[PDB]
C-alpha cells in the first residue's frame, strides 16, 4: 500500500517444524507460495523495505531449506551469559 | 554446469569437472544456479581476505574460481532430491572382482540367452527361466556381482533396499515399489536388484503389492529381477514359484584360483619384492572374503613405510604382521552351516 | 475348496450341510515319483543312461514342483556344459542337481496330516 | 583440559599409526604415490572397555593442533528422529567452518538395532546412518577432516562404513599398562 | 519397576538412562527356605518334636507364598484332629499337609530367567 512493513514472525518453530508430516495439510504449499514473495517480492521488490525477523525456540526443528543464502544466510547467537556476562542484568 | 558457466571466468579442467559431476549428487538444475551464485560469492570473500587489499578497481576483474570454493559451497546450498529414483550405468567390470567364469555363465543364462539363442531351451524342452535369487555368507560381494553384470552388455541398473522398505510407514512404501516397475519399463533394458528379502500390518500389503507388479513383466522379457540373501530358509513361497523366480546361485568364499587373481592384480600396482612367495600367502589366508585380501596389502604396504620412510620395496616381514593384525570377520560355525548345505 | 492348513478352519463349515465330501491329497511315494517324472521325461533328449527307477529311491522327501525344478537344473547344466549345440543328458547331471534343489517337505507337517486326520474330523 | 604424550606412558607406536592418517597426506605426499596407495582416512580403534581411548585421540588434538569436536553415541539414539537426524548435520558443518579439525564419534556399535524392539528404533538407526554415509562421502576429498571412532564390539558395526574411502584403519589399543 | 515377564519388556527402555541397576530376585534356596519357615512359625506353638531343617529339605520348587500356606494349613489339620481347645502341633501334620499343598514353580520357568540372564535380554 505505502511499504513501511517491517516484517517480524514468532514463534517461527510453530510455523512448521521440518514441514511437520504434510499428510492432508498445507504446511508445505505456503513456504513455496511465500517464497514468491520473498525471493521475487520481498527482493526484487523491495529496496529496503522488507526485512523478515524471526528467533527460534528449538535450534534442532527448524527446517532445513530455510538455512538457504539470499533468505536466512546470516546468524546471530544468543544464548548463556559469562559470570561478567550475568553481572550487569 | 559447462553452459552455467558460459559467462563466468573459471579455472577448471575436464577431469576437474567430471570429479565435481560425479560428486554431485541428489542437485536438480534449479539448485545448481544457486550453487554458482555461491562460487563467485565464496572466491570475492577469499581475494579481499588475501593480502592484496587494494582497492576493486581491479580486484573483481579477476576473481577465478577452484575447486576449492565449489567445495566450500557445497556446505551451505544443499541437495533437493535425494529420495527420488535415478538410473544409472554403474563403472564395475568383472576383472575387477577376479575373473568369476562358471557364476558369470549362469547369470548369462538367465538375461541374455533368452533373446539371442531362443531355440535351445525348445530343443531341451524347457521354459526360459526368470529372475534369479543369489545366496552366500555374508559380504558385499553379491552387489558386485550384480553391478558387473549391468555394465558388460548394457541393463541399467534400479535398486530397491530389503529392511529399510519394511520399517518404514504405511503408505510411503506402497508406491515406491510401484515407482521403481515403472521406470525400469521405460528404460529398455533393466535389471531391479532387491536386497535380502528375507525379511519380509506391514509384513502383508507390501509382499501383495510386489506380487502383481512382478506378474506384470512375466510376458516382458526385456526387464530381469535379481534378488540377494543371506538365508535362503525364510524366503516363502509365494515368491518362490516356477514364473517368478526360478534359479538359484550360490556365490562361496573365494578359492584357491580366485585368491590368486585378486592377488596377481594388486601386485601389479605396488613395488613387493622377489622374496616372497604367493603359494605360502594362499595357504594362510583361507577364509578371507575380497574386500580383507585388499586390505593386507594396503596394511603391509604402509607397515613398511612406517619402519623407513624412505622405502623402495616391501618385505615377507611385513606380510607376517599384516596377516596377524586384519583377521576375518565370519565366524567358523557359519562356515560348515553353508558347508553342510551344499 | 482348497487349503494348505486346515487346521485354523472353523469347525461350523465341516457340519454336515455345509461341506461334506473331505479328500486327502496325499504326497507321493515311490511309485508315485516315478509317473510324475515320466511326465517330465517326455520332451527331453534323454540319453541311454539314464534309470529313473534309481533316480526315484534317492529324491525322498520331494513334493512335485521340486522334481519339476530338478529337471529344469539338469537340462541347464547340460547347456552350458557341453555346449549350445548339446543333444543328450546324462545321468551324471542329474545327480549333480540334487546338490542345488533341496526337499520341501519335512515329518512335522506331513504327520500334522496325520494328527488332523483322526484328531477330529474322522 | 589436556593431555600430552608424555603423561600416557607407552603408547608410541599407535602416534606413528595415527600420524598417517592426519599429517602424513599434507608433509609427506610423495611416499604414497611411490608405492601407489591412496592416502587413508578415519581410523577405527577397538579393544577392552575403558577411558584410554579418550586421551589417545585428546592428545591427537593437542600436540599437532587440531579442533576437538564429539558425537556421544547412546545419546543419538534416545531422542526424535528429526531431532538425530540434524544433530549430525550440524557437527559436520561446524568441523568444516573451522579449518583443521577432528570428529570423535564414540561408540559406533550403538548404531544397529536387533531386530526386536522396533517400536520405532529401527527407523532411527535407518537414517542416522544414511546421513552420516552422506556426510563421509561429501569430506573424502578435503584432507582436513578426520573421523575417528571407538567401539568395544568390532564386529557390530555395520558393513557399509568399512568400504575404502569411509574408514580405513583399525588399531588395536591394549590393556593399560 | 517390577515385573515377572521380561521378555516382552521393550529394548528401548532398558537402556543407559532410562533404566539401569537391573536386579535379580531368586527363587529361594536351602538356607533361605530356613529363614522363612522361622518368620512364620515365630507366633505359632511348636511342639518339639517338629524339625525345621528336614522340613525344608524335602520342600523343593517352593515360592514364598506356598511357604506361608504349608503353615497355614498344617495349622488348621491340628485344630480339626484335636478339637478345638489344642495347644500342638506335630510333625506328622507338616507332613500330611505336603500332600495338599504343591509346588508352583518348575524348571521350565527356573531356566527362562537364567537365559535372559544370559544376556539375550533383560
Amino acid at each position: 500500500l505505502r511499504h513501511p512493513s517491517i516484517i517480524f514472525i514468532d514463534q517461527l518453530d510453530a510455523l512448521c517444524p521440518k514441514r511437520e508430516g504434510a499428510q492432508n495439510e498445507v504446511e508445505k504449499r505456503v513456504v513455496a507460495s511465500l517464497l514468491t514473495l520473498m525471493d521475487g517480492i520481498g527482493s526484487e521488490v523491495s529496496e529496503g523495505q522488507v526485512l523478515v525477523l524471526g528467533a527460534t525456540n528449538r535450534p534442532h526443528a527448524l527446517d532445513a531449506a530455510l538455512r538457504r543464502p539470499g533468505r536466512f544466510d546470516k546468524e546471530i547467537e544468543i544464548g548463556v551469559p559469562n559470570a561478567q556476562d550475568r553481572l550487569d542484568i | 554446469l559447462q553452459k552455467l558457466l558460459r559467462r563466468v571466468p573459471h579455472l577448471l579442467t575436464e577431469a576437474e569437472l567430471l570429479q565435481l559431476a560425479n560428486s554431485a549428487h541428489g542437485y536438480v538444475g534449479a539448485d545448481l544456479k544457486v550453487l554458482c551464485n555461491e562460487a563467485g560469492l565464496c572466491a570475492l570473500r577469499r581475494i579481499l581476505k588475501k593480502q592484496p587489499n587494494l582497492p576493486d578497481v581491479k580486484v573483481a576483474g579477476l576473481v577465478k574460481i577452484t575447486l576449492k570454493d565449489f567445495l566450500q559451497a557445497m556446505n551451505d546450498i544443499r541437495p533437493s532430491a535425494m529420495r527420488e529414483i535415478a538410473i544409472d550405468v554403474p563403472n564395475v567390470s568383472w576383472s575387477d572382482i577376479g575373473g568369476l567364469e562358471s557364476i558369470k555363465l549362469k547369470l548369462e543364462q538367465a538375461v541374455e540367452w533368452p533373446l539371442k539363442h531362443p531355440e535351445s531351451f525348445i530343443r531341451m524342452g524347457i521354459q526360459p527361466p526368470k529372475g534369479v535369487l543369489l545366496y552366500g555368507p555374508p559380504g558385499c560381494s553379491k552387489t558386485m556381482i550384480a553391478k558387473a553384470l549391468a555394465n558388460e552388455s548394457g541393463l541399467n541398473f534400479l535398486a530397491i533396499k530389503g529392511p529399510e522398505l519394511m520399517n518404514k510407514y504405511v503408505g510411503e512404501s506402497e508406491r515406491a515399489v510401484r515407482e521403481t516397475f515403472r521406470k525400469a519399463r521405460a528404460v529398455a533394458p533393466s535389471i531391479i536388484f532387491f536386497d535380502q528379502l528375507d525379511a519380509l500390518n506391514v509384513a502383508d500389503r507390501v509382499l501383495a503389492q510386489l506380487l502383481t507388479e512382478m506378474d506384470g513383466i512375466e510376458q516382458l522379457k526385456d526387464v530381469t529381477i535379481l534378488a540377494a540373501t543371506n538365508r535362503p530358509d525364510r524366503i516363502d513361497k509365494a515368491l518362490m514359484r516356477p514364473g517368478r523366480i526360478d534359479r538359484i546361485i550360490y556365490v562361496p568364499l573365494p578359492d584357491a584360483a580366485t585368491r590368486r587373481e585378486i592377488f596377481k592384480l594388486q601386485f601389479h600396482s605396488m613395488p613387493v619384492s622377489n622374496e616372497v612367495d604367493l603359494d605360502e600367502l594362499i595357504l594362510q589366508t583361507d577364509a578371507y572374503s575380497g574386500a580383507e585380501i585388499v586390505a593386507v596389502c594396503r596394511e603391509a604396504a604402509l607397515l613398511a613405510l612406517e619402519e623407513d620412510i624412505q622405502a623402495n620395496l616391501i618385505m615377507k616381514r611385513h606380510f607376517t604382521q599384516a596377516l596377524s593384525t586384519v583377521t576375518p570377520r565370519i565366524p567358523e560355525s557359519l562356515r560348515r552351516f553353508y558347508e553342510d548345505y551344499q | 475348496a482348497a487349503t494348505n492348513r486346515p487346521d485354523v478352519l472353523d469347525t461350523a463349515l465341516l457340519r454336515p450341510g455345509r461341506l461334506d465330501k473331505i479328500i486327502y491329497i496325499p504326497p507321493p511315494d515311490h511309485k508315485g515319483r516315478l509317473s510324475i517324472l515320466k511326465v517330465c521325461t517326455k520332451t527331453m533328449p534323454i540319453g541311454p543312461d539314464v534309470s529313473l527307477e534309481n533316480l526315484a529311491a534317492e529324491t525322498c522327501f520331494f513334493s512335485g514342483a521340486d522334481l519339476r525344478n530338478l529337471c529344469t537344473e539338469a537340462a541347464l547344466l547340460a547347456l552350458q556344459e557341453n555346449g549350445l549345440d548339446a543333444t543328450t543328458v546324462k545321468q551324471e547331471h542329474f545327480l549333480k542337481s540334487l546338490k542345488t534343489v533341496k526337499p520341501s517337505l519335512s515329518c512335522k507337517d506331513l504327520a500334522l496330516y496325520e494328527n488332523l486326520f483322526k484328531k477330529e474330523g474322522f | 583440559p589436556n593431555v600430552s604424550w608424555s603423561d600416557i606412558g607407552g603408547l608410541e607406536s599407535i602416534k606413528l599409526k595415527l600420524e598417517q592418517a592426519v599429517e602424513w597426506p599434507l608433509k609427506h605426499p610423495e611416499s604414497f604415490i611411490r608405492m601407489g596407495i591412496q592416502p587413508p582416512k578415519g581410523v577405527l580403534l577397538y579393544g577392552p572397555p575403558g577411558c584410554s581411548k579418550t586421551m589417545i585421540a585428546k592428545a591427537l588434538a593437542n600436540e599437532s593442533g587440531l579442533n576437538f569436536l564429539a558425537i556421544k553415541g547412546p545419546e543419538l539414539m534416545n531422542k526424535y528422529v528429526g531431532e538425530s537426524e540434524r544433530a549430525v548435520r550440524e557437527t559436520f558443518r561446524k568441523a568444516r567452518a573451522v579449518a583443521p579439525s577432528i570428529i570423535f564419534f564414540d561408540q559406533l556399535d550403538a548404531l544397529a538395532v536387533e531386530r526386536g524392539s522396533s517400536l520405532g528404533a529401527g527407523n532411527v538407526a535407518d537414517r542416522v546412518l544414511a546421513q552420516l554415509l552422506t556426510e563421509m562421502d561429501g569430506i573424502e576429498q578435503l584432507k582436513d577432516v578426520t573421523i575417528l571412532a571407538a567401539t568395544n564390539r568390532p564386529d557390530r558395526i555395520d558393513k557399509a562404513l568399512m568400504r575404502p574411502g569411509r574408514i580405513d584403519r583399525i588399531i588395536y589399543v591394549p590393556l593399560p599398562d
